[PDB]
C-alpha cells in the first residue's frame, strides 16, 4: 500500500485541465497574429537584440 | 588638518548620538517621556556645537582643495565618487524657501534701521522692566 | 517638413523606455500632479495591440508604461527606487515579454 | 536642455476631456455624415493609418501556413571557386607588380559584396521557425513517451501485487 | 579604546539632484 | 546546440580571419629563412584548403538547402495540425489515466476501512 | 490562474 501510494503520489505530480488551458491559448493566440507581421520583426529586432562580436 | 580632525571627530560623536536617539525610536514601545526629552536636548545641543564649530574653522575648510587618489581607482567606484561628489539640496527645502521668500515678499534700507532702532528700544524696555522689579 | 502626431507619439513612446528620462520626469513635481500627463499615458496604453505593435523599435517601454500604469495606484514615492528595481527586475520582465511574444 | 519638452497637446486633455469624449466624437460623426485642429478634442480621435503605408524617420524609410535554390548554390559554388582563382591572381600581382595591385583588390572586394547579395536573397527566420518547432515537438514527444512509460510500469506492478496476493490467498 | 564603531549608514538608493542642463552644441 | 547559420558566419569569419593573417605574414616575412618560411607557408596554404572544405560542407548542409521553402510551409502547417491531435490525444490520455488513479484511490480507501473496522472487531 | 495553483507541490 506504500509503494503504490507514492506512485500514486508521482503520478499525480506529472500533469489536468491547466495543461488543456495552456495549450488552448497557445492555439488561438497563434491562430491570431500572422508570420508575417511575426518575421518582420524578428528580422528588425535581429540587430539591436542580438549583440555582435565586433562592437566594442 | 587639526580643524578638519576636529570637525570629523565632533561629527562622529553627532552621528553617534544619532544612531542612538535612532535605535531606542525603533523599539515598538515608546520609552518614558523624560529620556525622550534629555535625548533631545543632548542630541540638539551637540549639533548646536557642530555649527558653532564648523563656523569657527570655515578658513582651513576652504583653503583644502578636494583631489582624488591616484591608488583610488574611479573605473569601479565612480558611482562611489559620485554619491559623494553631489551636493544639491533636496527638493522640498528648496521650494520650501522659494515660498517663504514669495510669502516674504533706499526703501529697504530705512526699514532695516527702522528694525534697529526698534530692536535697541525693547531691548531697552525690557531692561528698564526687569530693573523696576526686584527679582532677588 | 512638419512630422506628423504618429512620428513623435512613437518617438516620445519609444524614449519612455530610458530610465534617465523617467526619473528626469517623475523629478518636477508638476508633471505627475497635473492630470494631463497621466492622462495622455493611459491613452497611450492603445499601442500594446497589432498593427501599432509592429511598428515599436524597442518593445521593453510597453511594460514600463503599464508600469508606469502601476505607479499611478501605488502613490513621488519610489522615485528614488525606480533605476535599482528596474536593473533588477529586467531579467524576469524581459523573459516574460518574450513569452507574450516570442511564444 | 538634455531633455525635450513633453508634447504640447499633452497638457490639453483633462479627466473632463476624457469624460467628454463620448458625445465628442458622437456629434462629430453625425457631423461628417490633414485633419485640421479646430477642437482641443480632436487628437483623441485615433490617427488614421497613411494611404502610401510608410513611415519616414532619422532619414529612413519602413513600410502564410507558418503562422531554383539548386541555381543559387551553384552560383556560390562558382563565386567561390572565382573568388579563390582571383585571390591567387591578386597575390600574383602583389609578387610581380604590386604597383597596380588596388586594380584587383575591390574587384575581388565585389565578388565578396555580390556574395553577401546572394546572403539576402536566402535570408533564415522560417529555418530558425523550423528549428526551434522539431526542439519542442522531440520535447514534448520525450515527455509523452515517459510518461506512457511510468504508468505502465505502475500498472505492470499493480498486476504483478495481485498475482502475488491471489497466489498468497 | 574605542567604545563602538559606527554603523554604515550609506544611502546608494538616494537618487541624486544633479541639474543636468548643457547637453545641447 | 549551434545553428548552422551562426556556423557558417563563423567559419566565414575565421575564414577572413585567417586570410588577413596569412598575409600579414607574407608582407612582414618576405625577404627569415627560405626553408621555415616555405614551410609556415605549406602550412598557411593547407589551412586554407581545410577551411574552404568545411565552408563547403557547411554551405550544402544548411535542412532546406535544396528544397523550396513553400513545400517547408505545408510540412510545418501539417506539422502545426497533428500537433493539434497529438496533444488532444495526450488530454484523453491523461484524463483515463486520472479516471484508473482515482479507481485505485476508491480501492485503497475500502481496503484501509476494511483494515481498519476489522482490526477494530476484536 | 489555476495552473500555478495546480502545479505547486503542498
Amino acid at each position: 500500500l506504500e509503494i503504490l501510494n507514492e506512485c500514486h503520489d508521482e503520478l499525480k505530480a506529472l500533469p489536468l485541465e491547466q495543461v488543456e488551458f495552456e495549450k488552448n491559448t497557445i492555439l488561438q493566440q497563434r491562430s491570431k497574429i500572422n508570420s508575417t507581421e511575426l518575421l518582420d520583426y524578428a528580422t528588425k529586432l535581429s540587430k539591436f537584440t542580438k549583440i555582435p562580436p565586433t562592437f566594442d | 588638518g587639526q580643524a578638519l580632525d576636529a570637525v570629523r571627530m565632533r561629527l562622529a560623536q553627532l552621528t553617534h548620538s544619532l544612531r542612538r536617539i535612532r535605535d531606542e525610536m525603533s523599539k515598538a514601545e515608546l520609552p518614558q517621556w523624560y529620556t525622550l526629552q534629555s535625548q533631545l536636548n543632548v542630541t540638539l545641543s551637540q549639533l548646536v556645537s557642530v555649527t558653532s564649530t564648523l563656523q569657527h574653522f570655515q578658513e582651513t575648510l576652504d583653503s583644502t582643495v578636494v583631489y582624488p587618489l591616484p591608488k583610488f581607482p574611479t573605473t569601479s567606484h565612480e558611482s562611489l565618487v559620485t554619491t559623494l561628489l553631489r551636493k544639491k539640496n533636496i527638493p522640498e527645502v528648496d521650494e520650501w524657501m522659494k515660498y517663504v521668500r514669495e510669502t516674504s515678499g533706499e526703501e529697504i534700507e530705512k526699514l532695516l534701521q527702522q528694525d534697529r532702532e526698534i530692536t535697541n528700544w525693547a531691548r531697552t524696555t525690557f531692561r528698564n522692566e526687569y530693573g523696576k522689579h526686584d527679582f532677588k | 517638413p512638419l512630422p506628423t502626431r504618429f512620428e513623435v507619439e512613437l518617438e516620445f513612446i519609444q524614449s519612455l523606455a530610458n530610465i534617465q528620462y523617467v526619473t528626469y520626469l517623475l523629478t518636477q513635481q508638476q508633471i505627475w500632479k497635473s492630470p494631463n500627463f497621466k492622462n495622455y499615458l493611459k491613452y497611450l496604453e492603445y499601442w500594446c495591440n497589432p498593427p501599432y505593435s509592429q511598428c515599436i523599435v524597442y518593445p521593453n517601454c510597453l511594460f514600463i508604461l503599464k508600469l508606469l500604469n502601476g505607479f499611478m495606484e501605488s502613490a513621488l514615492e519610489g522615485l528614488d527606487e525606480l533605476p535599482k528595481i528596474i536593473q533588477l527586475q529586467g531579467p524576469q520582465w524581459m523573459n516574460e515579454m518574450v513569452e507574450r511574444w516570442a511564444n | 536642455s538634455l531633455y525635450p519638452p513633453p508634447p504640447p497637446y499633452v497638457k490639453f486633455f483633462t479627466q473632463s476631456n476624457l469624460e467628454k469624449l463620448p458625445k465628442y466624437k458622437e456629434k462629430k460623426a453625425a457631423s461628417a455624415k490633414e485633419e485640421e485642429i479646430t477642437c482641443a478634442l480632436d487628437y483623441l480621435i485615433p490617427p488614421p493609418m497613411p494611404k502610401n503605408q510608410q513611415y519616414r524617420a532619422f532619414g529612413s524609410i519602413w513600410q502564410e501556413n507558418e503562422s531554383n535554390y539548386q541555381y543559387k548554390i551553384q552560383e556560390l559554388r562558382k563565386l567561390l571557386k572565382s573568388l579563390l582563382l582571383n585571390y591567387l591572381e591578386l597575390i600574383g600581382v602583389l609578387s610581380i607588380n604590386p604597383d597596380m595591385y588596388e586594380r584587383k583588390v575591390e574587384n575581388i572586394r565585389t565578388i565578396l559584396v555580390n556574395i553577401h547579395h546572394l546572403l539576402n536573397e536566402y535570408r533564415q527566420s522560417r529555418e530558425s521557425l523550423i528549428m526551434l518547432l522539431e526542439e519542442q515537438l522531440e520535447y514534448k514527444r520525450g515527455e509523452i513517451r515517459e510518461i506512457e512509460q511510468v504508468c505502465k510500469q505502475v500498472h505492470d506492478k499493480l498486476t504483478s501485487i495481485q498475482d502475488t496476493l491471489r497466489t498468497g490467498s | 579604546p574605542s567604545y563602538s564603531p559606527t554603523s554604515p549608514s550609506y544611502s546608494p538608493t538616494s537618487p541624486s539632484y544633479s541639474p543636468t542642463s548643457p547637453s545641447y552644441s | 546546440m549551434t545553428d548552422r547559420l551562426t556556423q557558417l558566419q563563423i567559419c566565414l569569419d575565421q575564414m577572413t580571419e585567417q586570410f588577413c593573417a596569412t598575409l600579414n605574414y607574407i608582407d612582414k616575412n618576405h625577404g627569415v629563412p627560405p626553408e621555415e618560411f616555405s614551410n609556415t607557408i605549406d602550412e598557411l596554404s593547407t589551412d586554407i584548403i581545410l577551411k574552404t572544405r568545411q565552408i563547403n560542407k557547411l554551405i550544402d548542409s544548411l535542412p532546406g538547402v535544396d528544397v523550396s521553402a513553400e513545400e517547408q510551409l505545408r510540412k510545418i502547417d501539417m506539422l502545426q495540425k497533428k500537433l493539434v491531435e497529438v496533444e488532444d490525444e495526450k488530454i484523453e490520455a491523461i484524463k483515463k489515466k486520472e479516471k484508473l488513479l482515482r479507481h485505485v484511490d476508491s480501492l485503497i480507501e475500502d481496503f484501509v476501512d476494511g483494515i481498519a473496522n476489522s482490526k477494530k472487531s476484536t | 490562474p489555476h495552473e500555478i495553483y495546480g502545479s505547486m507541490p503542498l
